[PDB]
């Protein structure tokens, strides 16, 4: 995009980011649901940390 | 927003060089690390991949 | 799972190690918790535990003393008493006392106790190792 | 004076402050987590302490 009108390079970068932003969004989003379950599904953490 | 409006004020190499650093350090090597962090025993690692 | 010697439980280590490459902390089992132990109960003092006033042993009240009899006899009564308390798992044998023998000054000033003990084949009600003692009962 | 005699309830204090309910707490919620691995609840045990 150093080579055409502005409103070109404005685009493609944006395209890019989108879809990036996306994904990320989602797995920080449904992170969540599954931080009592790592827990109560197991009899042997170490117990240091137990 | 701001590495994007620095580059477009003047179209150089080091500027989209610093706009592509963002994107490589902030999301994709946090999603690596991220991955390679969890174990098989939970679904997130199904999803996540 | 069930191994050998799993009613004899595992623990933690005394003292306390921690390793940093394998992210854990070390953990005993079987003969040397037992040992353990014993180092534990003999180098505490009885109102050194925060609620149990009754847990310890006092040896260091018959320091600057010789070791005449009547020691002797007191060091047997303290360290059985202890050990029949809080020992469950072994089968005291008997108790060696000596003073003297190295320099024979050096070897004038300390006192040297031996002690002999056995493991039991059977489980104990007074042993808190999981699960057994939820049903083997107390 | 205010207290010319006490009890277990005179001066009082809320249910949840008793050593032994604590206590007792910790250790079934230790046996939940740990107690595959870490079997030993005696009180020579570091951990109990």
């Amino acid at each position: 995009p150093l080579m055409g009108t502005v409103k070109d390079a404005r685009t493609e970068l944006d395209t890019v980011f989108q879809v990036l932003l996306q994904t990320y969004r989602q797995i920080i989003q449904q992170a969540p649901n599954y931080l009592k379950a790592s827990l109560s599904d197991r009899q042997d953490h170490q117990p240091f940390l137990s | 927003s701001q590495k994007l409006a620095a580059f477009l004020a003047e179209r150089t190499v080091t500027s989209l060089s610093e706009v592509l650093s963002i994107w490589k350090t902030e999301i994709l090597t946090k999603i690596q690390q991220w991955y390679l962090g969890i174990e098989a025993y939970t679904p997130l690692k199904s999803v996540i991949k | 799972d069930d191994e050998s010697n799993a009613y004899l439980g595992t623990g933690w280590g005394f003292p306390p190690t921690f390793e940093k490459k394998a992210r854990s902390v070390r953990l005993v089992s079987a003969e040397d918790d037992i040992r353990e132990s014993l180092q534990i109960l003999l180098s505490t003092n009885l109102g050194e535990r925060v609620m149990q006033p009754n847990y310890g042993c006092n040896l260091q009240d018959l320091l600057f003393e010789s070791l005449s009899p009547t020691v002797a006899s007191n060091i047997k009564e303290l360290v059985r008493t202890a050990i029949l308390y809080y020992e469950p798992r072994i089968r005291l044998n008997k108790l060696d006392i000596q003073q003297g023998i190295v320099n024979e000054a050096d070897a004038q000033g300390l006192i040297q106790i031996i002690v002999d003990c056995t493991i039991i084949s059977t489980n104990s009600r007074f042993n808190f190792v999981y699960p057994f003692y939820l049903q083997e009962g107390s | 004076p205010e207290y010319l005699s006490i009890s277990k309830q005179k001066p009082d204090f809320p249910p949840y402050l008793n050593f032994q309910t604590l206590r007792d707490i910790g250790i079934t919620h230790l046996q939940a987590l740990s107690g595959k691995i870490w079997t030993d609840y005696n009180l020579h045990d570091p951990g109990v302490t």
